[PDB]
């Protein structure tokens, strides 16, 4: 069975954390202990291919700026995220995309823009502005909601495609 | 018989326990025979927190850790209060019922409110400092209170107020300071390879030790650290992560900083020996430190650096890597092995707080009623808690003061931000070692003084 070692990253007050265990927990429990091996391990049957998935989720450890590079050079696959509400957590992706790829050493890495809507404050990054940032990147974009778990698995899933995308090639 | 206390509409702690108020855990709570609470609503929980049948010490300290994200301060001390003042019940034309009553119902719960209040006022003294109104309201509370079975309570909880308004030296010997190349007193000369690698990673040991311990449960529940207010709600525990920030980017200076070859193959050799030093004092802040430098981009590229290293420090590295890989798998295991003094790494428990907080709600509903979902407090409470248990035993070390200030001094990124000096830092590792096929330069050495380690091992005996 296939293992991916995805990472995500993104600015405090965000919802990162919502997205990852969103993921992980069941569809209708709303459990969760995070020191358990389950918190951030999950099977799953992507295009027909069943596989794990690792998911490193450090929010919290956001000030510890140095150790960036350590968490994030041991994903093959990456998720920036970014809140609707928050402008400045849009501005840094750009930031972390850069530092991704001189850790990965590459130009290309598998890579997804997503973008998580909470609660209020009410939306100040339009979907657009984000689809077009996705695109001048070349990756993906997805819009989620924590509390509804809507776009969640598309998310996740979209980026373990963009894996499998980059290693036939 | 049952005990007939007074009615709901005259005294509201009364009402009896449903599923609509109070709900427990299946499982009973560790040594001690009591019912673990689920979930409750805010009069059930005071009830409980001061129950007649028995005394609950888990379940006031995890309260009076976790209680603000769903009662405020004043809230609470409102209903301690309208607990305490407990009314008769009615009629019974005259005493059977009342002397049974005072004694097993009305005293007990008086004793555990004035409990709870001297907990409150010992261990929380944080919500009086930040509202004088809810120190004043405590002061005029615990004036009134009268019997004879309380005085002695309300005498002890008068003497910690008063000392709580009020603005080392060890077991045995610790061991010799040590000296390599600059000598005492001579603070213009310390750096990197003039100190002796034994001593900077004994005194880096005791300021990180320092820092560990001044972080109060004040600054990490309700996850404060990560909201808009951080600087003004958890200056301790960014202190803390500011100073590991440092020494991590210092480390990666020095490092890169270091044009020549050898001189820079003694750089990474002489920080791998302070981790072997850090490894034996239990400072996994500085294991850290070190491992998230060496993984830094601009220095986990430096491939004819490592080339040189020799294998026994190689190993100690990678022992050190291994240590954050899966999750902090074999940190974990280790942490739990050992015994104080140690200091941990606290972003772990950063990360669990916030992911306990955000992955379960803040209240359960059942038939229609909302109670607060208290589990989820308790789970932060044991994380606060496991905290603590590491910040009661200091060091058996003596204290440099020149060296602690060179350290509490260090500004590796001067007056630049941070994109730009970790560009620089990068921007250097492709200078003193271009990426391939670019053949390597040489570079001139910076260092007038002797290379060579003095190692690991102490000088002197005893
Ligand atoms: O050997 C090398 C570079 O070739 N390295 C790079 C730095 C590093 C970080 C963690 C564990 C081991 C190593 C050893």
């Amino acid at each position: 069975m296939t293992e991916y070692k995805l990472v995500v990253v993104g600015a405090c007050g965000v919802g990162k954390s919502a997205l990852t265990i969103q993921l992980i927990q069941n569809h209708f429990v709303d459990e969760y202990d995070p020191t358990i091996e389950d918190s951030y391990r999950k099977q799953v049957v992507i295009d027909g291919e069943t596989c794990l998935l690792d998911i490193l989720d450090t929010a919290g450890q956001e000030e510890y700026s140095a150790m960036r590079d350590q968490y994030m050079r041991t994903g093959e696959g990456f998720l920036c995220v970014f809140a609707i509400n928050n402008t400045k957590s849009f501005e840094d992706i750009h930031h972390y995309r850069e530092q991704i790829k001189r850790v990965k050493d590459s130009e290309d890495v598998p890579m997804v823009l997503v973008g998580n809507k909470s609660d209020l404050p009410s939306r100040t990054v339009e979907s657009r502005q984000a689809q077009d940032l996705a695109r001048s990147y070349g990756i993906p974009f997805i819009e989620t909601s924590a509390k509804t778990r809507q776009g969640v698995d598309d998310a996740f899933y979209t980026l373990v495609r963009e894996i499998r995308k980059h290693k036939e090639k | 018989e049952q005990m007939r206390l007074p009615s709901a509409d005259v005294y509201r702690f009364a009402e009896p326990d449903s599923e609509e108020n109070i709900i427990f855990e299946e499982n009973m709570q560790p040594k001690a025979g009591i019912p673990i609470i689920k979930a409750g609503t805010v009069i059930k929980l005071i009830e409980r927190l001061t129950y007649h049948m028995y005394a609950d010490p888990n379940f006031v300290r995890t309260f009076l850790t976790t209680y603000r994200s769903f009662c405020k301060p004043q809230e609470l001390l409102s209903l301690i209060i309208e607990r305490f003042e407990i009314p008769e019940p009615e009629p019974t034309e005259a005493s059977a019922e009342l002397k049974r009553f005072r004694k097993e119902y009305i005293q007990p719960v008086q004793l555990r409110v004035l409990n709870v209040c001297r907990h409150w006022v010992e261990h929380h003294f944080y919500d009086f400092e930040r509202d004088a109104y809810l120190l004043q309201r405590m002061e005029e509370f615990i004036g009134t209170v009268r019997g004879k079975a309380m005085k002695k309570w309300v005498e002890s909880i008068t003497k910690i107020i008063q000392r709580k308004k009020i603005a080392i030296t060890f077991q045995s010997s610790p061991p010799t300071v040590e000296w390599h190349i600059s000598r005492p007193g001579h603070i213009e000369t310390f750096d990197l390879l003039t100190l002796h690698p034994i001593e900077i990673a004994r005194q880096l040991t005791l300021l990180e030790s320092d820092l560990y311990r001044a972080v109060q449960p004040s600054e990490l529940v309700g996850s404060v650290w990560t909201k808009e207010d951080k600087e003004i709600n958890s200056p301790n525990l960014l202190k803390m992560i500011r100073h590991t920030t440092n020494l991590t980017l210092w480390f990666e200076k020095c490092i890169v900083e270091t044009e020549n070859l050898e001189e820079r193959v003694a750089v990474v050799s002489r920080i791998i020996e302070i981790l072997q030093v850090f490894q034996e004092l239990n400072n996994f802040n500085g294991v850290l430190e070190v491992v998230s430098a060496m993984n830094s981009s601009p220095v986990y590229r430096l491939d004819h650096t490592f080339e040189q290293i020799p294998s026994r420090q190689k190993k100690i590295l990678e022992e050190a890597h291994e240590l954050s890989e899966d999750h902090y798998k074999k940190y974990l295991a280790k942490l739990r092995s050992i015994n104080p003094p140690c200091v941990p790494f606290f972003g772990i428990y950063l990360t669990n707080i916030l992911k306990t907080e955000e992955g379960n709600p803040e209240v359960l509903k059942r038939h229609g009623k909302e109670l607060i979902n208290f589990s989820k407090r308790r789970k932060v409470a044991e994380i606060t808690g496991e905290i603590q248990q590491y910040q009661n035993q200091p060091y058996c070390l003596r204290v440099e003061s020149d060296i602690k200030r060179f350290f509490e001094n260090l500004n590796p990124m001067g007056n630049s931000m941070e994109k730009e000096f970790t560009d620089y830092l990068f921007n250097k590792s492709l200078e003193i070692e271009p990426r391939n096929p670019k053949p390597l330069p040489r570079f001139p050495k910076k260092y007038s003084y002797p290379l060579k380690s003095p190692g690991v091992r102490p000088s002197n005996p005893r």
